[PDB]
This record gives C-alpha cells, structure tokens and sequence, in this order.
C-alpha cells in the first residue's frame, strides 16, 4: 500500500493568527501507510475536514511488499 | 521495544510538535519557560557545539 | 461543556473515561437543574438588566454618548445596547454549559481586533460588563450571584 | 465535537435567540438521562475487550471468508487492524452516547473513513455487519434503555459507512 | 519554478536544525535529492521532510 | 486522587481551578467519610474476600491450579492469593483516593510486561478480579457496592 | 514573484536576447512610474488601519446580514478573520502596485483561495464586494492618478476571486 | 505529584500495609480541612491580579533599582516576565495548599529555579522579597487560618529559593 | 527478500548497491537451490509435520485440550492445527525468501493483538512452534536443519 | 516493493496454498539469472556517471533546442533537474532489474510522474528519448543479455511516461 | 561502534601502515571465532525471553526484598522497568560478543548509567547482581566455549556499573 | 564491517540479528581467509601497482605532468603517487572489512571538499583509480579480481 495522497482542510478555531495560514489550512500531501492512522487522528483532533484520500503508490489487498 | 524510527515518529507525531511547529516550519530552539528546569536543560543543550 | 472536555481528555489518551471522570460528569448533571434555573432567571430579566446596565455605563462614562464618543447617536447607542444583549446571552449560554467555553468561542476570540476595527474602547467594554454583572447579581439570590459573577469576571478579564 | 448542551447552545446562537422554554426542556431531558448514560459508559468500559471479542467472533463466523486467505481480514496485520477499527468504533460510540450527540462521530470517526476504506478496499457491508454485531453484544450487556441509546449511535456509524 | 531560493534556504535550514550544522561532507543533497524534489513540487510538507 | 487530577488538569492549562473543579473537590471532600467507611469495611474483611475469591477463581478456572497451570502448587497458589491481596489493597487505596490513580500507578502500569515475564495469564487475572468484585460487592450495601464495583471493573478492564 | 523589471528580464531570457531599445523603453516607463508608486505605497502604509475601517464599515453597511447571527462574519473570531483577510488583500495589492506586476497576487493570495473559501463556506460575492469597497476607499486617499493603478490590482484580486 | 491522600497511600504502600486507624485519622483530618482549602483557593483565584499588582508594587517600591534603567526588571519584556513569575508562584502555592502537600512545589517550581535565575542574572533575594510581599497580601484576603496555611507554602518557596 | 532489503537500504540513501550488498545478493542467489530443496522437503511432509507437532503440543501442555482450555473441543483443535499449517507455510516462504519478512508481514505483525482477541495463550503457541521446529528439523539434514531451526526460532521469539 | 520471489510468495499466499512445482520453477528461473543481474548492476553502478553523460549529450545533440533559450532544459537549474531525472531513471531501472520485477518502477517513479511533467511543462516525448539514449548506452556497455534485461525496464519506464 | 576488524583497521590507519603479519594474525583469530560467535548469538536470540525470566527469577529469589513492598523493583511499573533494563543488558552484551569489542557497551550502555541510577535511587549493587545472574543463565545456555567469551562482556558491563 | 552493519541495523530496530543477518555474518567469516590472501596479494605488490598505475594515468593524462598541471614537478608527482598509495591501502582495508566502510570514512567523506581545496581535478582521480583497478585486478584471479574491482568501482563512483 505504502502511500496515501490526502487532501484536507484544517480550519482555525483557537485564534486568529497574524500569519497568512493559507499554507496550512487547505493542503494535499503524501503520507506513508503506517503513518496514516496517526495523521488522520491528528487531523480529526484539530477539527479539520478530510476532503479526500487516494491510493497512489501501492496496490490495495497485497499481502507481501507492504 | 521498537527502536529508532518508531521513536522519531513518536516525537514527530506528538501533539506538541503539531501545535508548535505544525506542518510548515523548521523546528528551532524554543527557550521554554515551562515546565520547571526545562529552560536550563534546553539552554545547556543549545549552548553546546556538536 | 464539562462532558466535552472529559471526552476530549479521554480521547487524547485514547482511553475510556475513568471512574473519576464519570463521577465528575455525574456531579455535573446533578448541578444541571440549578444551572438551568439560574439561566432561566437571567433570561426572564433581559430588558431590565440591559436597561440599568446601559444607564450606569452612560452615567459612569458620559464621553461614550457625548459628541465624538463611539456610541454617539441613537443608532450607535442602540448598537451599544445590542452588544450588551449579545454578551448577556453568551453569559446565559455559559451558565447552562457550566464553563466559559461558549463565551470563549462566540465572543472572546478576536474581540480586541474587532473592537479595534470598530474603534470601540475596551475599558468601556469592561465597565459595561461590570455594570451588567452588578445588575445580574443584584437580581439574583446570594447563591446564584457567585457563579453568575464568575462568568462576567471572565468576560471582563477577556476584554481587559 | 459538540454535546447535547453545546448543540442547543449553537442552535440558539445561530438565530441569536435566548433560550426558550423548549431549549430548557431539551436540557432537562439530557440531564435526566445523564446518569443512565454514565452507567452505560462505565459498563461498556469495563467490558470493551469482551464486547469486541464477541462481536468479532460473530462477524467472522457469519462471514468466514474474511479471515480465510484472500479475505480482507486475512493476515495477523490486517486482522489486527480490523479489530482495532472495531475497538475505535465502540469507544467512539460510547463517547457519542455520553455526549448525547452524533457530532463526534462526524468530526472524529466519519471524517475521511469512508474514502479511506474505499481506497484500501475494505468491504463496507462487512464493516456494517461488525458494527451491528457490536450493537447486539453491547445492548445485551447494557440493558434495554442504554441499548436503545447505544444503538442510535451504532446505526449512525453504519449509515455513515453505508 | 519561482521562489527557488527560499525553498533552498528552508532546506538548508532543515539540515542545520536536524543535523546541528551543514553536512556537505556527507553529500546530504544527493542523499535527500528525491526528498527535496518532493518538497519543492509540494508533494510533502516541511514536517514530512524533517 | 481527585484533588491531584483537578490540580494537574488546571496546571496543563496554566490556570487556577475553576469553580466547577473546586465544587468537584468540595463534593469529594464531603463524601470522604463514606469512602473511609467503605475502605474500612473492605479492609476488615480482606482475609475472607481473598479466600472466597481464590475459591471462586479455582472453581471457574480449574486449569490454573491444574498441571501445566501457572498457579499449580501450594507455593504458586499462595503467590496467586498474595497478588489478589495486593489488588484488594490497591482497590481500598483507590476508594479513599476517589480515583483509580493509586491503582494505576502501583498495579496497572507495566503489568502486562510483568505478568508476561512471570508467565501469568491475563484472563486469569481478569477472572480473579471479577471474583473479588462479586465477593466484595456482596459485603456492601447497594450504593457503596456500586462505587466499589466501579474500581473493580476498572481493574478488570486494565488487566484485559 | 516577479516585478516589471524581472518580467522584462525573463521575456528577454526566454528568447536569449540582450536588451534592445524596446526593453530599455519599457524599463524607463517603469522607472518613470516608480516615484508615483512609492508615494502611493507610503500613503497606504500610513493609512492601512483606516482604509480597512471604512472598507469593512461599507461592506457591513451594504450587507448587514453578514454580521448578524447566521452570517459568516458573525462571531468575534469570524469578524476578526474577515477584517484580517481584507487587511491581507490591501497589503498584497500594495505589494503588487509597488512591484508593478500582478504575479504576487496569483502566487500568494489567489493560489488555493477558491478551495479554502468554498470548503469553509465563505461567500465569494460578498468578499468581492469588499474588494470593491476597499478599492473605492483607497482611491480617495492615494490620489487621482495612483487610484486607477491600484484599482488595476484590486480588480485583479476581485476577478481572481470572482 | 502528591497530595495528602496520596502521601498517606504511599507511606502505607511502601510498607505493604492496609490502612490502620492512624491512616484513617490522617485522611479524616485532610477531609475536614478540604472545605477551608477550597474556600481559600477560590478567594485567591478571584483575586490573583490584585495580589500580583500589590506585591509587585511593594517589591518595586523597596527595590526601585530593579525597574530603573539597567535593572533586571527594566524592559517591558523583563517586567512582564517578573510579574509572570509572581503569577506562577501564586498559582503553584495555591495548588500546593489545595493539595495539602509541598511536593508540587519541589517538582514543578523549585527544580532548577535557582540556577535558572543564576544563569539569567535574576536576583534571588529580590524574588524572595516579592514572594514575601505576595504572602502578606494573600494573608489579608484569605483570613487568619488560611493565612497561616498559605504562609507555609509561600515559605517553602522562599526557603527553596534561598 | 534479501534483494528487497538490499534495494530499500540502497534507495534510502539514493545510492547504488554497495559491494557488500551485491556480495550478499550473490550469496543469496548461489544458495537458492539448496534452500529451495529445503522448502520442497518441508512442503511434501506438511501433513505429517503438523500432526506430530500437534501431538507433541498436546502432550507437553494439556491444559489447552483440558476443560477451560482454548483448544478444548474438536473444531477448536482443528483450528489449532490450521494455525500450525499457516505458520509452516510461512516458514517455507521465509526459507525461499532468505529473510523473515514474509513471516513478519503475514503472520507476525499484529499477532499479539490477534491471539489476545482470540484468548490464545502465547506460551502455548510458542510450545506449538517449538514442537514444529523439533519435528521439521527431524526430517532434515543438519546443514538444512540449522537454517530451518533459525526461522522457527525467529517465529518462537516473535510469538512470545 | 516486490521482487520476483515476493511476487510469487504473494500470489501463493493470497491463494493460501503451499508452493507448487510451477512456483519452484519460477524461483529456479529467478535464482538462475541472479548472478547475471548482479554483474549487470555492478557494471551499471561502475559506469553510471558515464552513462548519464553520454545519454544527455546524445539527447541534447538530437534536440539542441532543449538547452537553447526557450527550451525546458535551458538554465543551469533546469539542466541540472534534467540530468538528475536521468540519474533517477537509471538508478531505479537498475533497482528493477536486480529485483527482477517492475513494481518498484510504478511504485517509486511512475506514480504521478506524467501529471507532474505535464504540470511543469516537461516534454514527455523528450524524456522518452532520453530514456532511449540511456537504454542504448547502457545496453552497449553491459552486454547482450544484460542489455535485453535492462531494456525491459527501460521500455517499462518509456511506456509509463508515454 | 567498533568491532575487532575495525579496531585493527583503525590501529593501522593511525600509523598509516599497510597490514603486517600481526594484523593478519588478529584478523585470523577473529575470523576463527566468528562461527562460535554466530552460533552463540543465534542461541541467545532464540532464548532471550527465557534468559530474562530465569535471571529475574534468580535475582528476586536471592534478594526477595527488591520485589516486595519497599523494594526498588516493587510495583508493576518498576518491575517492568527492571526487566527492560535486563533486556538492554542482554541484547547489548550479545551485540558486543558478536562484534568482539566492548565499545558498543561504552557508547550505548555504560555512558551515564551511574548518573541515571543514582538519580533514580536504583541500587547499583543489585543491578550488578542481576547482570551476574544473566551471566550464569546465558553461559549455561550457550555452552562451554561461548560462556567464557560472553562472560567477558557481562563482567565488562558489571565493572562499568561497579 | 559486515558485523558492524548487521549489529547497528538490528540495534536500530531494538531486536536481535535475524536469520538472514546471522547467515550473512556466517558467510562473511567463512570467507575470511580468501579475503586475507587477497589483502596479502595487494600489500606484497603495492609498489609495483602504484608505479604501473601512475604510468597509465600519466600516459592517458599528460596534462597533469605537463607544466601548469596539478601533478607537475617531482614533489607533486610524488604526492600524486602518495594519494594512490593511500587509496590502495584503503582498498585492502575494505577487503578485509568485507565492506567499503573503512574506505568510506577514511577516504570518501569530504573528499570532494579536500580535492577542491587542493585543486586536484576529480576526473584525474577517477582515471587514476581506474588505472589502479586494472593493474591490481591483473594480479588477482577472476573470482578475487571481480570482488576487488567492485571496491575500486565504489571508490571511482565516489570520486566521480
Ligand atoms: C495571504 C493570503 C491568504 C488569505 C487572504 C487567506 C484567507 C483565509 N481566510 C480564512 C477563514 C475566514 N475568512 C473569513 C472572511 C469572510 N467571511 C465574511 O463572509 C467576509 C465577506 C469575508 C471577508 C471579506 C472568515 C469569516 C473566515 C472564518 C471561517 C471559519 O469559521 O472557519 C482562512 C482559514 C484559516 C483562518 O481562519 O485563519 C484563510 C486561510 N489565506 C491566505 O493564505
Ligand atoms: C456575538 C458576539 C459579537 C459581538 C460582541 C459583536 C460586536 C459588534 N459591534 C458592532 C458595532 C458597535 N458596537 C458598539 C458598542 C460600543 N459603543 C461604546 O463605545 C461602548 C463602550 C460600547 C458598547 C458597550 C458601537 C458604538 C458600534 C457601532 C460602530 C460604528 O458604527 O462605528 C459590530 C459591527 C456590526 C453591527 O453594527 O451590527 C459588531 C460585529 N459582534 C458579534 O458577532
Ligand atoms: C497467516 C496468518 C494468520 C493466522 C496465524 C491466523 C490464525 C487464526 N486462528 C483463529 C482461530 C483459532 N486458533 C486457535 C489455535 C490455538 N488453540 C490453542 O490455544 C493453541 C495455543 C493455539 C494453536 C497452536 C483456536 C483454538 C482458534 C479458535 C478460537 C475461537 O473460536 O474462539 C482465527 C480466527 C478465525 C478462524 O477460526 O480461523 C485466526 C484468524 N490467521 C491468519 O490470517
Ligand atoms: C478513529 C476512526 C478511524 C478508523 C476506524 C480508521 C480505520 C483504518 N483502517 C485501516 C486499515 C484496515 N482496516 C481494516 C478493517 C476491515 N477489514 C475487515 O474486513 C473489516 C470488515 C473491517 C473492520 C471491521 C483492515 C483489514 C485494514 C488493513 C487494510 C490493508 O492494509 O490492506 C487504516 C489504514 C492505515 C493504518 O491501518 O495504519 C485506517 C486509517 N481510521 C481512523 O482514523
Ligand atoms: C523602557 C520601557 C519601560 C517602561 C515604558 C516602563 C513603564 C513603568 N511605569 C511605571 C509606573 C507609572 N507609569 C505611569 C504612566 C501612566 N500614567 C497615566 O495614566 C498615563 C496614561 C500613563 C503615561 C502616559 C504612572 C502614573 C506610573 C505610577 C504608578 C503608581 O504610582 O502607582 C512603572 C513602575 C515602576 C516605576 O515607577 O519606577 C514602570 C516599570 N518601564 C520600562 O522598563
Ligand atoms: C544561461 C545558463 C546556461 C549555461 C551557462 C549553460 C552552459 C552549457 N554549456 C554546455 C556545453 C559546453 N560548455 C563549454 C564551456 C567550457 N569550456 C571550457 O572548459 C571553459 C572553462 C568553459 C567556458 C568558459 C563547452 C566547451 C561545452 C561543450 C562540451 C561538449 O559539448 O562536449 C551545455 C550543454 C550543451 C550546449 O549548450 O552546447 C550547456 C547547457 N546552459 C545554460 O542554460
Ligand atoms: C524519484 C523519481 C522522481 C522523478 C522522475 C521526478 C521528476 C521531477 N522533475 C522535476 C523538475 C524537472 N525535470 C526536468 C527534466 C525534463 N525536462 C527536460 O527538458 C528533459 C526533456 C526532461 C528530462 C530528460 C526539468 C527541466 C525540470 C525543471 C522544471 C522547472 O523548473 O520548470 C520535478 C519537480 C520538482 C523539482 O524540480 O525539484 C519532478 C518531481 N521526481 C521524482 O521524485
Ligand atoms: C502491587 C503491584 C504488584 C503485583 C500485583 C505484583 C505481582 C507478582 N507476582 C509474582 C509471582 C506470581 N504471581 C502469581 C499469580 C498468578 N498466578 C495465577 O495464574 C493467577 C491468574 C494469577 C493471580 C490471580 C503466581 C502463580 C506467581 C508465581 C510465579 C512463579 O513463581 O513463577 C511476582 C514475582 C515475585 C514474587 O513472587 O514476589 C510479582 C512481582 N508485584 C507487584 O509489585
Ligand atoms: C587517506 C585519505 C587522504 C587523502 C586521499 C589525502 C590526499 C592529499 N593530497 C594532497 C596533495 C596532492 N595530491 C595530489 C594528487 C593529484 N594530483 C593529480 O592531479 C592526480 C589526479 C591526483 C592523484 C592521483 C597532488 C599533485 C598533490 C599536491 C598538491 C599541492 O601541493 O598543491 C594533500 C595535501 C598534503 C600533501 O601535499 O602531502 C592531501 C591531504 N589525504 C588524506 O588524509
């Protein structure tokens, strides 16, 4: 499997920042498979809305080569 | 129990890293005022050369 | 509220809520009835609280309604009283919630920037909130006054 | 997330109205049921491993192909991930039951789980069967009223996956 | 294509933060060339680079 | 302890204890007397609770004292009962503390590693603590038996 | 980003030419406009908070429902975010005017603003109206000549948003 | 950390002993003082800003060189950090009083504070003077018995710093 | 396999394979026929190995087939032997691979939580794989028995 | 990633069967060619820089417009990126050859490559011709059988790009 | 770290000398012991959990006070930490044996152990006794030839601790 | 060496050496004697190897020993041959170590910075190393020549 391509919006609730934050709210990134549970949990805990996740590198259902 | 890469991941997947550095900034010396003794220990670490 | 904080604290450690957290929630739901009674009492006395609070603010700070003041004019004074009504509603929400979290989320985050853009004096906010606190605590009994005044104190500290 | 109290606060805030009689009725309804919810949550916490074990036994007995070779739950790794998912479902349903609101399931369960399973190839119908198995096992443990309450959030999870 | 220099400065700052100094003797640029390439075309964030 | 969790939670947010947490502490301080009475009831009967829980455990799990079982032998059975007595002591500690914090710090953190290095089955531990729960809740009135059963349930969940 | 000078340099680098008469002419045009641009940028820098105040006042006067409950600018957080966004638009329009080229707007401001606003629920039409309100206020201060030049970048921001 | 309950639990856990009559007497004594402790904690929490204002006022009146140019509390950063440290001391003294145990004072305050201040050139005697001024202000607000109790934790801090 | 491990180690550093990595690939491929014959030998004898290993398993630890034991019953015994069949197949996969990665990713990663969910004792499973090791090495020559025993030892250490 | 051995293992594992005679036949086929693959990999690594130099020289001689002004490889930056891409292709083709399987190619090279090159404006056809030049140089340098083997993976890269 | 071969290489590299006959004799000795070291490391890898079990059992039988209330290894957390420390010692001893050099025991193990243990109150004498207990168990397990070799590293660890 | 790489890789995962790692070390130590006699062959004839490599380098690259070249003169040519001798000793070190590690720390890390500071052209180093490869492999048998050629190739790739 080995790779998720995740597009996520993370809004802000705690504060309004002087920084632009257009960098960090709406983003797409490549998270390797055994990082995805932790990353998704963190994104959900920050209050974001995960817009999409895709397979890119590996093949779903493979036993070996994971 | 797990070695080096799980340990690095545990640091970088911590809530603290996400709140302080997020996904965009390179980490840096923080000069932390809290908790107690974190400031001297951090300063000893960051005042040392390689 | 208290339940949400207990849940998010438990989920931070990826665990179920401990018997202590469950006991805390039990105490919270026990106090809920008195909390709704207090919030009902302040909700019934909307117009009174707003009226005396505005009168004390305007007599204590005539400059706000005087020429050049931020609240000069019928519409600006109406907006002043409207802001007071907003904050009283937020305080009722805080009373039912058991904490200042709704006040924090609706009327405290970025309030200084808002009133800077609006050219609203923050000390005028603090004095208006103190007047609201005085009226609300007066209309209450001895017991309710403490918990209601705690929220007004938090709100004034947020503005100050 | 938002609980029942924060839910009514937000709903009355969006129109900018003070709490009516109906709002206080809703709040009384929640505080009345809170103690039953606390017993239900404590009981489920005591028996989370038991509930997950019985539900997984039921799911993999009704669908033996899932854990036989070729199935989605065939390896130690993929089986362990399956039972981890069921553990998370049960604990989050307990959270949503204590809160009295299905919001936490939206923010912290369903927030990208659908398309994560879809890209992974996890079968939706089997996951729904597992959620239903947890539902029956948990209801038989927590009794009639807490069973209805927990089942509400269980069907929320099922329909979110469906 | 644009702001190449500020990506390069951020990459060298990441090297100096993780490795406490420049590491040209160890050919860090070619060791992490694919990683830098993914960072520049925005496949990955700063946290994944770190 | 309840006070310790309140203080730690407040410290993590770098704030004073709110009136809600102070009211929680006030209720815990009020119920301290009932807690001490329950703890004394469980302490005065510790020998009976241990004996009956060991019995019920060994009827419900004969394999533990059967050949090849971890509790096989009089010495290993004495160690089994000694562990049961450790956990009953920790339960009384958690009763007076108002939370499972002493139980977790003394008998739950690293217990899986310890019992694995000891070759002790965890389902056996869970059945033993369920036996203790039955026996000890039999000694108490309904209101007190419920709150003791909460600590026993936490112990069973932490072992499982 | 690129300014006018860097734009001419890039258009001559792509064709591999040294500067001819036309390139020097376009450069001279930019250095002719330079004093006007610097004066306008300094004027706006002195008056940024003001221009934001009248711009937000006009936006909310023309569309009051944005700040009453139910509007997307209804909270202190959301009102602060709205005026923060308007301040960003003014600052970046000033950057673009000083540079003389609109690449900074697409590189920094407009890259991903549609996705972010639509996912958040920010109404685009109202934000465009705010851009126009800001442009009208700024034109009064900068001066008649610099007003049209700054309006160029304000309409660039609006059309990118539109 | 430790409170009175946890301290009794630890002393009876090192000995592997169930609670005796003496331990129950100690627990009763703490449970009896709990109401006074909560009252004092609420009073201090409501009045923290007043206490910091008054205590820093006495400190800077007696040691004016601390706020004259070049003094350790001379800049807005260093004045703010000074009153922030005073707020820290008040908060952790209140925690300690509510716990009935000074372990939090060693663990979360006194650990490395001396060489923190020595590495920063913060005068330690003037910090102790500030703590004493804070103790005097707090005693007037919390009442005689609460004043005596709170003095114990303030004096623990002062002695640990000295 | 060995090839995959060498390639990922080289790729992490964006380099070609070092002389050591290429040397280990040569050592692997030159040994392919011998380990392949070993895998065949384990393959034809799988039924006999499973049945003898299960017999030794039950003889050494009878609580599993005793009342209250995990393997108590006929269908549970068939599942017991089915797991051993799985692990022997994974051992053959590891032998042809030259490394324990197929074993690790098919039957080792997550095995603790799996058998915990099934109430399967990991000491009992370790006895199972030791019985399989004894039986399988019985049918092999010493040079082959060494390598096969190494994989069985890895499995025993990983299981518990 | 999958080599030939792990590919066979994965197929027989998802079937959940022990190795058959055809599986051992494929494994013998792989082990038979392993020494040839190791020699080819060592020869390629020994001559990687030379291969890239000759292949890039051939590419920019057949298409001189690529490095002349206006071409996608005209700058020091873009020329460096071009030769670095050729280095990647060579190293990963060597990886795939040594593995005996193409899964590393689409796993670590081909996934998203065409979209990335199109977004950048990189000409796909010129990249294919660069791969063909690398193929010819490498095939002349390694030897006939190793030439065929490396050509398989070079053609895989070319077909994935185009 | 550093092994016997690397130690010889560095010794000759500082002198800037090609390998003499003495260096080749040392390398021959290490190559001769290599098979014994590999067999011993395999045995320890196969029986490490066992070794930890008997070593901990023996240590807590010789000093029962360590695991009874009041002892340093008395709680679940401290018992688990004790076992984890013993797992460190066994694994790093096996590394050093396989290397033929005690350096890795210097970098990864003995550096700062005294400071950590004296900070925690961990009894160094009892830890040395546990290391000895591992020494008997491991020596009995590996056999006559390898027991003497592994004793070197266990006693090196003990002497570093004491 | 091979042993050190295996140990640090296993220590990175907090594990013992896998069957593949132990097999790799076993194959390495079983090959120690051929490695030692290859080091014998390279050491006993190092003077001839350096002389012939210098001749080939200076015939294929006359610019180095022409006026204006980096190796022009007596002393600079001596330094050239001294560097060749360094790298030959390093190749012997790597051969006995079983991996290019000693070569890597003693002569590859920072080599580009060193040779830029000295103004020694790197293609000259590559040509010299290829010449010394050919000369040294001409002295060995095919099996040994391929192995040492992999080390010389690693060195050349590092200089390239
Ligand atoms: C420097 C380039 C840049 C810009 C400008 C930018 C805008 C921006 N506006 C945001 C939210 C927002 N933006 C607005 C403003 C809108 N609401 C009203 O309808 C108005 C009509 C209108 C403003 C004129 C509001 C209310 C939010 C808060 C939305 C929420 O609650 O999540 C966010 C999400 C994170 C945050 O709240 O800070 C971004 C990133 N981002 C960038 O990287
Ligand atoms: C629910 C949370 C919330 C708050 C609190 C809030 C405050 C708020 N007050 C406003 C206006 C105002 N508010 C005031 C009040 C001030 N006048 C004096 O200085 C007094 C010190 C003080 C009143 C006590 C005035 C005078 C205005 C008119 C501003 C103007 O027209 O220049 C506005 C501009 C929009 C409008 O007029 O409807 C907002 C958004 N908005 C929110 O969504
Ligand atoms: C290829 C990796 C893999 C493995 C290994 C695997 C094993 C496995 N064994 C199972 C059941 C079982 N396995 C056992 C075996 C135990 N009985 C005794 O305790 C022994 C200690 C031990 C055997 C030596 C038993 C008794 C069951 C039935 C448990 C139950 O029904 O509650 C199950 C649950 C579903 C089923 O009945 O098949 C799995 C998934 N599955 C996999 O995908
Ligand atoms: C907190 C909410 C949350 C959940 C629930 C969640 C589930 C989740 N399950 C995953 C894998 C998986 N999930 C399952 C479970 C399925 N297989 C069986 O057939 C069942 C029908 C079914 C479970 C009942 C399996 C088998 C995998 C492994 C997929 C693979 O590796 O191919 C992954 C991929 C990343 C990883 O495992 O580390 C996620 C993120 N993530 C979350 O953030
Ligand atoms: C270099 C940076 C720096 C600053 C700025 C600074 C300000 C400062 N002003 C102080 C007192 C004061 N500051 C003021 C000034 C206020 N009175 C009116 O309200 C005005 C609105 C306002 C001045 C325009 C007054 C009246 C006091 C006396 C407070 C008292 O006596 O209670 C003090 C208390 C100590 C002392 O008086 O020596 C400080 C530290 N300290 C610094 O290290
Ligand atoms: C605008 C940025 C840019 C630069 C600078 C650039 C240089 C450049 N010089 C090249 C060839 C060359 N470059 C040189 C120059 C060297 N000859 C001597 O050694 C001198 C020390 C030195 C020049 C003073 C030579 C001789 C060649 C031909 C080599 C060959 O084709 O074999 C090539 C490859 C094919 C070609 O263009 O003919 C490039 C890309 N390309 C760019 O896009
Ligand atoms: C590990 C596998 C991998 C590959 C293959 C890869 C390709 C790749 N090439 C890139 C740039 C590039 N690639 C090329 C090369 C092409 N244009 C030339 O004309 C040639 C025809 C042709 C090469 C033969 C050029 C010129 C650029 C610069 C694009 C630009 O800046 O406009 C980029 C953008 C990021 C950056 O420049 O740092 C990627 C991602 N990335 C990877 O991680
Ligand atoms: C306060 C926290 C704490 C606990 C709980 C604790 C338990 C503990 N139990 C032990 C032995 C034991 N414990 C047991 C009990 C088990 N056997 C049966 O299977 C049951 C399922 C189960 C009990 C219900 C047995 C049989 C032994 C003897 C094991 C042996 O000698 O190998 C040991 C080894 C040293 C000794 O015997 O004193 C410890 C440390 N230690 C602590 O510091
Ligand atoms: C063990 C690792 C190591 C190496 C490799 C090393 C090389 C090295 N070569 C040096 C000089 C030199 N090295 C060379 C050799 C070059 N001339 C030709 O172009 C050839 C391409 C090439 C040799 C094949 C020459 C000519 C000098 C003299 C440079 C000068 O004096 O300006 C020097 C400066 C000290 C001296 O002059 O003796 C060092 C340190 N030092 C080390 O510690």
């Amino acid at each position: 499997t080995r790779l998720f391509k995740v597009t996520a919006l993370i809004p802000s609730y705690k504060k309004v920042r002087g920084g632009r934050e257009l960098q960090n709210t709406y983003f797409t990134k490549l998270v390797e498979y055994d990082r995805w549970f932790a990353e998704q949990q963190r994104i959900q805990k920050q209050g974001g809305k995960i817009l999409s996740v895709k397979m890119v590198a590996g093949k779903p259902g493979l036993n070996t080569g994971v | 129990t797990q070695g080096f890469k799980p340990f690095i991941n545990a640091i970088l997947d911590s809530k603290e890293y996400g709140e302080v550095f997020g996904d965009g900034t390179v980490p840096y010396n923080r000069y932390p005022t809290l908790p107690a003794a974190n400031f001297p220990n951090t300063e000893i670490l960051y005042n040392q050369l390689t | 509220s208290v339940v949400t904080k207990a849940i998010v604290s438990a989920d931070a450690e990826a665990r179920y809520l401990s018997p202590g957290e469950l006991d805390r929630i039990r105490g919270f739901v026990s106090s809920g009835e008195r909390r709704l009674r207090v919030a009902q009492t302040l909700t019934e006395s909307r117009e009174r609280i707003i009226k005396q609070a505005g009168d004390q603010l305007f007599q204590k700070r005539p400059d706000l309604v005087s020429p050049g003041g931020n609240a000069y004019g019928a519409e600006r004074t109406a907006s002043c009283l409207r802001d007071l009504d907003y904050y009283l509603r937020l305080v009722t929400f805080g009373i039912v919630a058991g904490d200042v979290t709704p006040i924090e989320e609706i009327g405290v985050i970025g309030v200084k920037e808002m009133y800077r853009n609006l050219e609203v004096p923050l000390p005028g906010m603090v004095e208006a909130v103190k007047a609201m606190k005085s009226v609300a605590t007066g209309l209450l009994s001895g017991d309710d006054s403490a918990e209601v005044g705690y929220y007004f104190d938090y709100l004034a500290g947020a503005l100050a | 997330m938002q609980d029942a109290i924060t839910s009514v606060i937000n709903t009355y805030d969006v129109q900018g109205k003070y709490f009516d009689t109906s709002a206080f009725d809703k709040l009384k309804a929640y505080y009345a049921t809170g103690e039953l919810r606390v017993r239900a949550a404590g009981t489920i916490s005591a028996n989370a491993a038991t509930i997950i074990k019985e539900a997984s036994a039921k799911l993999f007995s009704n669908q033996p192909d899932l854990v036989r070779p070729g199935g989605n739950a065939y390896t130690t790794r993929r089986y362990a991930a399956c039972v981890r998912d069921m553990d998370y479902f049960l604990r989050y349903a307990t959270y949503a039951m204590l809160a009295g609101d299905t919001s936490i399931l939206d923010e912290r369960v369903l927030n990208g789980l659908k398309e994560t399973y879809n890209s992974l190839g996890v079968p939706i119908s089997s996951t729904v069967q597992g959620i239903q198995a947890m539902k029956e096992v948990t209801g038989s443990l927590v009794g009639s009223g807490a069973a209805k309450e927990m089942g509400v959030y269980f069907d929320y999870l099922s329909s979110g996956l469906s | 294509l644009a702001s190449r220099t500020e990506f390069d400065a951020l990459i060298r700052a990441a090297y100096r933060q993780v490795f406490e100094r420049d590491m040209d003797s160890y050919r860090i640029t070619e060791v992490f060339s694919v990683l830098e390439t993914k960072l520049r075309n925005r496949e990955i964030t700063t946290k994944e680079f770190i």
